[PDB]
């Protein structure tokens, strides 16, 4: 009986378009969620591999073995590493070397590359850094005395995965087996030996052992993972996670808006059927069962189709992007499934609940003749309830993150602005006279039904502002990362350079065809008093440890002056904004520094932005030339060179007192991480843009379906196809222009809030958005409407299709 | 009478205020009779110490000078001949300018390598005998078996060890 | 005996300037078995008066009693039950289902009454074939003419088998022969089953055929024939 | 002189068993100024025959010439231009816009013709007031009766001001007085502007008033009056 009902209704155009929109939204949301979850899992896995473990425990001495026995009983894999330093001897030449000792478990995660590759730390042989090998002029197969024991040299080490990203490890790397350490006899009380403990396994047992060890923790022990790290890479990972969550939120909201519009259209369509079924006096239970059964069948079919399409789409995307993708990601969870299904069902139910009870109470005739409906549940109370419910649901889904607060603030400000500007536009248009035909036609169409115009305007505006926010955030993140990592960054550093030694060093660089950058002077001084008040007792790190003051002559390139003037004059200093805030220092304040038992005062005359993520040298204070000439000055410099290693040994022999630092491996790893995340973000933004375009197309098609009867009446009367296309172009272009105009301010507000309280970056207004968004949205909507109208106008005897 | 201190963060004060460092504590203990002034700077080399030497010598002009340098040079690793010659020149300059040098016997940690540790530790008695100056012992060994007196790195003693260091130096 | 009673029924539509007064107090007494015709001009309120007489809407004021039950005192559920029990209605635009065929459209009330598919389909087929619609069983209302849709609505009303039947413009879109056949069928049903009939049409002959004739002038009913 | 010419026009709807033959070859000659009435029974094909005569649809076979132009040889754009230039049509369900009021509905063709708002609104108001619809300017078709909707459709057709007017059931939902007024207005327009009129109705008197009368039997036209 009802099977034929549903089969015939599935062919009906309105139900067909509603079901298509629902299925497309479900599929796109599910695919996006699965892709985001798999990308996040891959990022976590690669972070663990970079850390060579899942949990890290660093100790200065020996921890009790009973805890490791408990971990073994729990099944977690635990590995011990011992790091220290020694003074080895290439014949007579002494040299410091950073010795590391691991078991066979290492590498627990990631991969270790040696020279030749494939070598592993084994007994009877040791490994040296290529820089160390060149410095000691040894080679593979040689025997060297490390500590107090002589062992053969297995080879060089290309790179170790667990090498800390610390640009201060001056000691060259030495590697030896953990069993041979007692051969050297270096294990003695009072030795600076660091015990690293790597833990790997399923997160359930990880949490179990973590909570088991929590009461047993000691101050000498540092237990952590990777997200808790304050390193720049960890913060970037957190930002990427927040970006993925924001993308999920945006696609969820777009799906919500699309399905809300579809449900509104469906409920308005069902009016005639409701009226006729109520006319025959059908039982309330019977009619309720019929209507809810049809609605639930539509929802179930849409959900099944969306799930199948999402799975197929994810498989196709993984197949296509595999060469671009680093490796096969681990499978994701089923949480996106529940997210999408619950979102769809809840939104549809909340949209359709009020009309159902309203038609139950209202008499069928008043519905048929559009008489005054029963004054029950006015929209003035219905809308706030819906807003509160959806806000609570989103907060429960995403744990009440501040980004959700920013998004909802943007949404509400967009809604109020849309309402006010719509009222003003209605007044002005009623005060406006025209002369062209399609303009007047579009004006009339807008004026006749203002509420549908407001709804479509709000939907288009929210979609446009969400897309603009996504694009702007992606562009800002990419630009900031590109600024932070110049591709021409130097790969070697020279420190502890003497002022008398720079000229021989400069000649050495010039002979070696090396163009050096600015030679940073360094003076070690402490900010003792601020505004004649001593800083002792303050727990701020800058007021407790030593400060590295410096002077320059050219304006900083990566530190534009936000407040103040460049350059600072005599007794004047350019200060960092963050330090000024954290030390309650304003412009013009007197800062007193003590260095080399010499006290000097300066006036804060310039506030500057400093990003510690930048690999360039950064300072909390900048002085003009001549401010600290009398203070003792060391010198720091950096250069890029990859041609051979003999010149490095020659420089070390010529300048033994000058410290040499290698950062090549760290630079390579951070570049790999940044490019991987950049590819991930680019793919994510492309797919989100595609889904947003599809949803906008669905909404425009819904609007065309709603205007189908009047369009077909016009065509029946004899309206030209060119005239209809121009009218649609004008109407949808005006709609898109207004939507983009309001979306500009909405996106500005949301971006300001999120950048202030999520991404911790300075906010700037962009007039380029204010110009591009309205015209671009208008063009997109006009093209979509023109294509849809061109498709609809095709056919013969279209007047017979007026009813449908 | 004034005592000038010229060394590393062991006396400069690693990640602590100027008053938090042990030389300030010793000055507080010796306010009445003999003031103590600290001129130590972290990370200095023998050449950098020589460069900073004239300014401190002219600014302070003390009766005694505490010269504890080369420990960080040994930690980073210098060839014995070069650092020995530089320290010899520094001591000659200190004794030339009417200032009594105080050389601290520094012994590298036993894990640093027995041969180099012995070679570097044997320098200090030779210099003390040559210049006829007292050689106070390596009191960081007294901190070797005191984890509560050290930090996470194990290189610099914590603020809790600073009173102990000041007391030990007052005894010496 | 009196199945329909009306006292001071008034209806007004609109607000302020848009407000319009349709009725000025209606008094009507109708017993079982009567044939009542309504006459007037277009826009005079015959359709809305018939609709509120059927109890589907509430007027501005007045008392309406159907089969000795106060419809205004009842709720929508009781009125729906009464309609499903003894009331049938025929509109002007035929209010037909676009997604259903004629046979299913006429069989639907019997299915809603819990009758089995076989007997309901047989009765629907008989009602359609006696109206000459046996060749349009699978056709849709959009695929059919206005007269065919009117006949489908009449067949659905017949399938309802009510004791009271309100119809508006039953033969407006029919030729003389089809109108005569429909009138003969309606009169035969009224004479056999005793079903009260209230028809609104502009056909003077059909109106005269009714037992009583009322003209709607200035929101008031006047006996005419 | 002959404005409408029909040769062997045939129309068939359906496929296979569902296939139905509507026309069996139509030959028709109509000059300017004639009044043509169409008679028959419901479902006989009068509506579809009139619609394909207006050129809105293509039959199974045949030649149709309107104002001396082969409609079958033209595209949809040319037919739309011809309709906007000289053709007006009146349906059975009045095909009215639910989201527009009567005044805007009748003013719409003049606006589509590029006329200014003031003159178009004045003409629409005159057409509505001469039909007695001056008190329902702001009312919606759902708010109005079927006769009011029919009058709105007729007023829209009048606002089109065509040289040829096809109408189906022009006075079906009207009383005698309103039907007489509409017929008088149509005849006056035909006699003044020379506009050809082709009306399909079941009113025998109105059909006899026309210059020619054709009955549609078994998909064929027969002269009757
Ligand atoms: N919802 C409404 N809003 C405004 N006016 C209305 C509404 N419903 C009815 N009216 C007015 O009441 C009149 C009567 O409607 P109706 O009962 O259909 O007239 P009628 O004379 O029975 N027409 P017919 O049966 O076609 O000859 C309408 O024509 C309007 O003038
Ligand atoms: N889409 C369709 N599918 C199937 N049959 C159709 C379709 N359209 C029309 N028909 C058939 O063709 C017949 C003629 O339609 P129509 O032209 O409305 O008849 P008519 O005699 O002009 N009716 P009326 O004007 O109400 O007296 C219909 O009644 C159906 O039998
Ligand atoms: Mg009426
Ligand atoms: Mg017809």
């Amino acid at each position: 009986m009802i099977a034929r009902w549903f089969w015939r209704e599935w062919r009906s155009p309105s139900l067909l378009i509603v079901w298509l929109a629902l299925s497309l939204a479900v599929a796109c949301v599910l695919a996006l969620g699965n892709i985001s979850d798999r990308m996040e899992k891959g990022l976590s896995q690669q972070s663990r591999e970079f850390m060579a473990g899942d949990r890290a425990l660093r100790s200065s001495r020996e921890v009790p073995q009973a805890w490791l026995e408990e971990a073994q009983k729990r099944g977690l894999k635990v590995g011990k590493q011992l790091t220290f330093a020694t003074m080895t001897f290439a014949g007579d030449t002494p040299q410091l070397a950073n010795v590391k000792a691991v078991d066979d478990i290492y590498p627990m995660y990631g991969d270790l590359q040696t020279n030749p590759p494939g070598l592993k730390p084994q007994a009877g042989s040791v490994l040296l850094a290529p820089r160390l090998m060149a410095l000691l002029n040894l080679k593979t197969g040689d025997t060297i005395d490390v500590g107090d024991a002589t062992l053969r040299i297995a080879g060089e080490v290309i790179q170790e995965p667990d090498s800390g990203f610390n640009p201060f490890q001056m000691a060259p790397r030495l590697m030896m087996n953990l069993a041979d350490v007692d051969k050297t006899g270096a294990v003695q009380p009072g030795s600076r030996v660091t015990w690293r403990y790597k833990f790997g396994g399923n997160e359930n047992q990880l949490d179990g052992y973590e909570k088991w060890l929590l009461p047993q923790l000691k101050p000498e022990q540092r237990w952590y993972g990777l997200e808790q790290d304050e390193g720049a890479l960890g913060r970037s990972m957190e930002r990427s996670q927040q970006f993925l969550l924001l993308s999920a939120l945006l696609t969820l909201l777009l799906a919500v808006a699309a399905v809300a519009v579809a449900m509104n259209h469906y409920c308005r369509s069902r009016y005639d059927l409701v009226a006729i079924l109520k006319t025959l006096g059908a039982g309330r239970a019977q009619l309720r069962k019929l209507i809810v059964g049809q609605w639930l069948m539509v929802l179930t079919l849409s959900a099944v189709t969306g799930g199948a399409i999402g799975l197929l789409f994810e498989n196709v995307l993984m197949v296509l992007l595999k060469p671009v993708l680093p490796a096969a990601l681990p499978p994701a969870s089923l949480w996106p499934w529940l997210w999408a299904l619950g979102t769809m069902t809840v939104i549809s139910l909340l949209v359709g609940l009020r009309p159902y009870r309203l038609l139950l109470a209202t008499q069928p005739l008043r519905v048929l003749r559009n008489d005054v409906v029963a004054n029950v549940w006015p929209l003035k109370f219905y809308l706030p309830i819906v807003s509160v419910v959806v806000v609570l649901l989103l907060a429960g889904l995403m744990g009440g993150s501040m980004l959700l607060w920013a998004v909802l603030a943007g949404a509400v400000v967009l809604a109020l602005l849309c309402g006010v500007l719509g009222w003003m536009l209605l007044n002005v248009l009623r005060r406006m006279t025209l002369k062209s035909l399609p303009l007047r036609l579009a004006v009339s169409r807008l004026l006749r039904q203002p509420w549908s115009t407001l709804s479509q305007l709000s939907a288009f505006s929210l979609s446009f502002m969400l897309l603009a926010l996504l694009l702007v955030l992606r562009g800002d993140l990419l630009d900031r990362w590109q600024q932070q990592l110049p591709p021409e960054s130097p790969n070697y550093f020279l420190i502890n350079i003497a002022t008398e030694q720079v000229a021989p060093l400069k000649a050495f660089l010039a002979e070696h065809q090396i163009v050096p950058e600015s030679f940073y002077p360094v003076v070690r001084a402490r900010l003792t008093a601020i505004n004649d008040k001593p800083t002792e007792g303050n727990e701020d790190e800058a007021l407790n440890r030593e400060l590295n003051l410096t002077w320059q002559n050219t304006r900083p390139d990566h530190n534009p002056i936000v407040a103040g003037n460049w350059p600072p004059k005599a007794d004047e200093v350019s200060m960092e904004e963050g330090l000024a805030k954290r030390l309650n220092v304003a412009l013009g304040d007197t800062v007193t520094f003590m260095g080399d038992t010499q006290e000097f005062r300066a006036k804060v005359t310039s506030l500057r932005k400093v990003d510690w993520e930048s690999l360039r040298p950064n300072f909390y204070f900048i002085f003009p030339e001549g401010a600290l000439d009398g203070q003792p000055q060391s010198w720091l410099t950096s250069f890029r060179w990859e041609n051979g290693n003999g010149m490095l040994t020659q420089l070390n022999r010529q300048f033994p007192t000058i410290s040499l630092l290698d950062i090549g491996a760290i630079l390579k790893q951070v570049g790999q991480v940044l490019e991987q995340v950049s590819r991930a973000l680019e793919v994510m933004v492309v797919l989100v843009t595609a889904c947003g375009m599809l949803l906008l197309l669905a909404q425009v098609q819904v609007g065309m379906r709603q205007r189908h009867q009047e369009l077909v009446v016009w065509r029946t009367l004899g309206a030209g196809k060119k005239l209809l296309r121009t009218t649609l172009w004008c109407e949808f272009a005006m709609l898109g222009f207004v939507s983009g105009l309001v979306a500009a301010i909405g996106a500005e507000t949301a971006l300001a809030v999120l950048q202030a309280k999520v991404f911790d970056f300075p906010w700037e207004p962009d007039w380029r958005l204010w110009i591009v968004l309205p015209c671009s949205g208008a063009l997109l909507l006009s093209l979509f409407g023109g294509w849809l109208g061109a498709r609809l106008v095709k056919g013969k005897a279209l007047f017979r299709q007026f009813a449908g | 009478d004034t005592l000038l201190i010229l060394g590393d963060a062991l006396s400069a004060g690693y990640r602590m205020s100027a008053s938090a460092a042990w030389p300030a504590l010793l000055n507080d203990k010796w306010q009445s009779k003999t003031s103590v002034v600290n001129a130590s700077i972290s990370g200095d080399t023998s050449q950098q110490g020589l460069a900073r030497l004239p300014a401190l010598l002219k600014q302070h002009q003390p009766r005694w000078v505490l010269v504890e340098l080369g420990g960080n040079d040994g930690l980073r690793g210098f060839q014995p001949q070069q650092t020995e010659q530089t320290l010899r020149q520094i001591l000659q300059d200190v004794k030339a300018a009417n200032a009594e040098p105080l050389l601290m016997q520094i012994r590298l940690p036993a894990n640093y390598g027995r041969r180099y540790n012995e070679a570097f530790s044997a320098i200090y008695p030779k210099l003390a005998k040559e210049f006829d100056v007292p050689l106070l012992p390596f009191f960081m060994e007294e901190v070797y078996l005191k984890p509560q007196w050290m930090q996470d790195d194990g290189i610099h003693p914590n603020r809790d060890a600073q009173p102990f260091i000041a007391d030990w130096m007052a005894k010496q | 005996e009196n199945i329909v009673e009306v006292h001071h029924l008034k209806k007004s539509v609109g607000q302020g300037e848009h407000e319009l007064s349709i009725l000025t107090g209606v008094e009507l007494v109708v017993k079982r078995g009567e044939t009542i015709a309504l006459v007037g001009e277009s826009g005079s309120g015959k359709s809305t008066l018939l609709a509120i007489l059927a109890g589907l809407d509430d007027g501005s004021s007045g008392e309406v009693s159907l089969v000795g039950q106060p419809l205004h005192n009842m709720d929508e559920e009781a009125r729906a039950k009464l309609r499903a029990k003894h009331v049938g209605f025929v509109f002007q635009s035929f209010m037909l289902i676009p997604t259903l065929n004629a046979l299913e459209n006429v069989e639907l009330p019997a299915l809603l009454r819990g009758e089995s598919s076989a007997e309901s389909r047989n009765g629907a087929k008989a009602l359609l074939e006696q109206l000459g619609l046996g060749k349009r069983l699978d056709h849709l209302p959009a695929q059919l003419s206005g007269g065919e849709q009117q006949r489908v609505a009449l067949a659905r009303a017949f399938n309802g088998r009510p004791d009271v039947l309100f119809a508006d413009e039953p033969t407006g879109n029919l030729d003389r022969q089809t109108g005569d056949k429909i009138a003969d069928l309606l009169f035969s049903l009224n004479r056999e089953h005793g079903t009260t009939l209230i028809m609104v049409t502009h056909d003077l002959q059909l109106a005269a055929r009714c037992d009583r004739c009322l003209r709607l002038v200035n929101g008031q009913l006047q006996e005419e024939a």
